[PDB]
Parts: C-alpha cells; structure tokens; sequence
C-alpha cells in the first residue's frame, strides 16, 4: 500500500488507436557561445 | 599556440644524424591542425613511452 | 473588467427579419473581431459570422451566405447583426463574442483564433 | 547556410496521449515528470 | 463536422481522455484543435486552446494531445464539478470553429 511503481508500461500494439501508437521524437536543440562555431551549412556552389 | 581560442599545431619531420645536441640548419613547418577548442590553457606536460 | 450587454428577447414572424445588438466596454472595441454564434434550444453551438470594427470587414458563413448582415458603430463601440427572411429554424439563443487575442500577431493567426469572452443571451423565437 | 556552436539530438519514444507535449510551455506527465523544455529553447522538433 | 462521442463515464481521481476525430485538411494539417466546456443552462468557458495551451485561471488537469487526424483532451483526477458538456473545435476551411455533439462528463 502507499507504494506504486514509479514508471508505467505502455500498452503499445499495432492494433490501438493511432493516439496510442509509439512516436518517435527528436528534439535538435543550438548552442552558440563566443567559442566558434562548428555546426556548419556548408554553401551551395555554381560552376566555375 | 592559442588564438582567440584556435589551438594551431605546426610539426615538421626530418632525418638526423646526431645524438650530441640540436642539428645546426634551417626548416620550416608547415600548418597541419587548426582545431577550435576555445579553452584557456596555461600549462601542458609531455608523454613519454 | 471586460462588459458586454446585448438587447433584450425578440419574437419575430416567418419570412420578417430581426435585428440584434451588441454592445461592449471595457477593452479596444476595434481591436477585436466579432464573432457570433448561435444555438438551438436544446441542440449544439452554430457559428455564423464575424465583423472587423475596423474599417468594416465582414464575412459569413456559407450556410448564411445572403440572409445575414452585420454592421458595427465604432462611436459607440457597438455591433449589429441582422437575420432577414426568417423561418421555423432560426428560433434560437444567439451571442456575439469576443476574440482572444490582439491583431499585432504577426504570426499568431488573427482573428481566427479563438472566442474568450461570450455574452449574455439574445433570444430570437419565430412562431406563426 | 548559418551556422552554430553545438547541436543537440534528444531522442526518445512517447505515447500519442502526449505528443503536442513537445513544445515550450507545456504539462501533463511527460512534460512535467518526463521531458521538459527550456523557455528560451532554440531548436526544432521532429516526430513520426 | 467533427466527430466526437456523445457521452463517456469515469470515476474519481481518473484520467480520462475525449476523442475528436476530423479530417487530414481541417486537423491534419492545422495545430488548432481546442477543447470547450460548458455547464447545463451556463455559457461555454474555454478550457483548451491551440492545441494544448490554456487560458490564465484554467487548472492544469485539462491538457491537450494531437494524433495524426485525432484530438483529445486528457483530465487528471477527475473531480464531481467536472460535469458538464465538452466539444471539440477545429479550423475547417470556412467559417470555421464549431463544436460537435456534446461529450456529456458524468462522475460515478
């Protein structure tokens, strides 16, 4: 008593509702501090 | 050396024929590693095998 | 502090047409659409038009294209909708109301938003 | 074409019931237990 | 124009979620699905807007999901002051942000 698991197990089977489907996520998040940048677009070139 | 953050690294290898000192002669080093690190460095130490 | 009064209960004839205001305080009357929406007793919410204060905008719902028509007096921050060609249907609870947001969203997606404020009652019954 | 400092990928699996959760300013259980973020985030949000 | 049920039962201290169901023109392609509540015989208070973000004053049991051409509106530990009806609204193509049926909320 007084005591349940933190975390839960989804029912996840690909016969539920689309509302309870699995969904992938990734979240890209920037930093830029005064340190120089890396994380480029490198440029569109033309001919020459 | 550092800068504005930019650590550079110069080397340049040749072949000598004394163990005595420093060969007396000219070469220049040509730039090989330009990585932005951006850390304030003071110190540094040596690794040997 | 936002108020909103609209007139009183109206009986109307089939075929007649009636007239309902709307009448605001409390806020910038033009910086806000008026929508309006209206209910069957007993059934669900029907929207039906909304008007800008502002330089007169309007625009209807296609269900109502051609019998329904706003105007709005700025002078008094007041709106006005009429029902014209009335029949057994439009028997009804009608309300204006009042959008969320200011039209400064550059992006947001003013006046299509939202209704936070809503008003009292305007009760139109249409009986032989 | 620009450029930034670092970029971040935060990858996990959420429920549907959840989804709209992945956006600043947001609660529920995953929002407010499972991942939140940061009021000043820069970045973008990918899901499927 | 939505699609929603017309009345669904919970017990106290539940989570209990509310289906609206549209089309991928109106809901799949546009973020504005809200969620309205309104008493018997009171005016509709709006309880969820744009998807999921509130109002000031609204409590935060109500929150919000989206599911490819699905709405839903999720209360944490329902309460007896939650009856009441619940509709759906959606961006359509025109004028514009109706409900729907009237998901009736009754407390066991």
């Amino acid at each position: 008593f007084n005591c349940y698991f933190p975390l839960q197990s989804y029912g996840f089977q690909p016969t539920n509702g689309v509302g309870y489907q699995p969904y992938r996520v990734v979240v890209l998040s920037f930093e830029l501090l005064h340190a120089p940048a890396t994380v480029c677009g490198p440029k569109k070139s033309t001919n020459l | 050396k550092n800068i504005d953050g930019y650590f550079k690294i110069y080397s340049k290898h040749t072949p000598i024929n004394l163990v005595r000192d420093l060969p007396q002669g000219f070469s220049a080093l040509e730039p090989l590693v330009d990585l932005p690190i951006g850390i304030n460095i003071t110190r540094f130490q040596t690794l040997l095998a | 502090q936002v108020q909103l009064v609209q007139s009183g209960a109206e009986v109307k004839k089939p075929g007649a047409s009636v007239k309902v205001s709307c009448k605001a305080s409390g806020y910038t009357f033009t910086g806000y659409y008026m929508h309006w929406v209206r209910q069957a007793p007993g059934q669900g919410l029907e929207w039906m038009g909304w008007i800008s204060p502002v330089s007169g905008g309007t625009n209807y719902a296609q269900k109502f294209q051609g019998r329904v028509t706003m105007t709005r007096d700025t002078s008094i921050s007041t709106a006005y909708m009429e029902l014209s060609r009335l029949r057994s249907d439009d028997t009804a609870v009608y309300y204006c109301a009042r959008a969320p947001l200011f039209p400064t969203g550059v992006l947001a997606g003013d006046y299509y938003y939202y209704g936070m404020d809503v008003w009292g009652q305007g009760t139109t019954v249409t009986v032989s | 074409d620009l450029c930034f400092t670092n970029v971040y990928a935060d990858s996990f699996v959420i429920r549907g019931d959840e989804v709209r959760q992945i956006a600043p300013g947001q609660t529920g259980k995953i929002a407010d237990y499972n991942y939140k973020l940061p009021d000043d985030f820069t970045g973008c949000v990918i899901a499927w | 124009a939505l699609t929603q049920p017309a009345s669904v039962s919970g017990s106290p201290g539940q989570s209990i979620t509310i289906s609206c169901t549209g089309t991928s023109s109106d809901v799949g392609s546009y973020n504005l699905v809200s969620w309205y509540q309104q008493h018997p015989g009171k005016a509709p208070k709006l309880m969820i807007y744009e998807g999921s973000k509130r109002p000031s004053g609204v409590s935060n049991r109500f929150s919000g999901s989206k599911s490819g051409n699905t709405a839903s509106l999720t209360i944490s530990g329902l309460q007896a002051e939650d009856e009441a009806d619940y509709y759906c609204c959606s961006y359509a193509g025109s004028s514009t942000l109706v409900f729907g049926g009237g998901t009736k909320l009754t407390v066991l």
